[PDB]
């Protein structure tokens, strides 16, 4: 079974079981075009198969550009086979992803960075067009050859530009996984320390501070008190101003809202 | 409204009423 995948000139290790046909998914490595995500079963099919290929960046509409760095957005309905190909990529790196097959519903939000040979896949997340729970991102992922370099955080924060622009507030579909809790904290613990920081107010309410940022309420709570920065008193809660932690706070890795272009489809 | 834990206590605390931005 799917050990390895080469993708453009990286050959990266799989974490977890993906279901690919089995036709594939008995094969130790996998073939993939870095462009338009056909998997294949040699290196002599891939090479073939990059010499008929035009495509040099996924399908959609790009809607933030800054330089080398884009965001493409992709209809699941519109590119259907490329957005299965994408959900299976990524179940090889997520324990559990609710939805392969069906991506009718999903918009893709691909992140790129683009070099001579074309846009390359550095991510992406996953948006249902309709939220019953009002989730901004239904899976995310970044590449492993870009992981901790500072794009998951990029991806977080443009999941919820997107929701300032259309007027939510949103949060991720639960349950997180570890490693998407862990890069959620510090993404919301910024965006509080940030706010505080241009706050100069004697009081606001968690929904002020909601409405400003598009992130949840419990979310904003959940992370006062990850920092310890809800008390108690009286009988009523006050926000604690750590100023250690603001000036604790203060190479590229921002998104910046001017470089968007974009209406909700 | 939203729950949790706070120096050994359960608290509850509102969404919509403004809490004193405080210092030390
Ligand atoms: C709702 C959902 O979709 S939950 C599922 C989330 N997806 C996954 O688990 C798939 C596998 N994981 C991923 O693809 C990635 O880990 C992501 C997208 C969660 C994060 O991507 P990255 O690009 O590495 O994140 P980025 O570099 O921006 O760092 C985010 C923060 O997490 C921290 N971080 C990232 N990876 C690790 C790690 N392996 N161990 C400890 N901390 C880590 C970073 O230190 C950074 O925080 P800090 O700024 O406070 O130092
Ligand atoms: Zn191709």
């Amino acid at each position: 079974m799917i050990k390895t995948i080469a993708f453009g000139r990286y050959e990266l290790d799989t974490w977890y079981h993906s279901p690919y046909p089995e036709e594939y998914a008995r094969l130790g490595r996998l073939y993939m075009c870095e462009f338009c995500l056909k998997y294949m079963k040699s290196q002599t099919i891939l090479r073939r198969h990059m010499a008929k290929c035009v495509w040099k960046h996924p399908p959609g509409d790009e809607i933030y550009r800054k330089g080398s760095i884009s965001v493409f957005e992709v209809d699941g309905k519109k590119n259907k086979i490329y957005c299965q190909n994408l959900c299976l990529l990524a179940k090889l790196f997520l324990d559990h992803k609710t939805l392969y097959y069906d991506v009718e519903p999903f918009l893709f939000y691909v992140m790129t960075e683009a070099d001579n040979t074309g846009c390359h896949l550095i991510g992406y997340f996953s948006k249902e067009k309709n939220s019953f729970l009002n989730y901004n991102v239904s899976c995310i992922l970044t590449m492993p050859q870009y992981m901790r370099q500072g794009y998951g955080k990029m991806l977080i924060d443009f999941s919820y530009l997107l929701s300032k622009v259309e007027e939510k507030v949103g949060s991720p579909e639960r349950p997180l996984s570890d490693l998407g809790l862990i890069s959620y904290r510090s993404y919301w613990k910024e965006v509080l320390l940030r706010y505080l920081h241009n706050f100069q107010g004697k009081e606001i309410s968690i929904k002020e501070i909601s409405q400003e940022t598009a992130v949840n309420p419990v979310d904003i709570v959940s992370t006062l008190q990850a920092l310890q920065m809800l008390k108690y008193w009286k009988g009523k809660h006050l926000v604690l101003k750590r100023q250690d932690l603001i000036d604790e706070w203060i190479s590229n890795k921002t998104m910046d809202p001017s470089c968007l272009k974009w209406t909700p489809p | 409204m939203v729950e949790i834990e706070i120096e050994g206590r359960l608290h509850r605390i509102s969404i919509f009423d403004p809490l004193e931005i405080i210092l030390e």
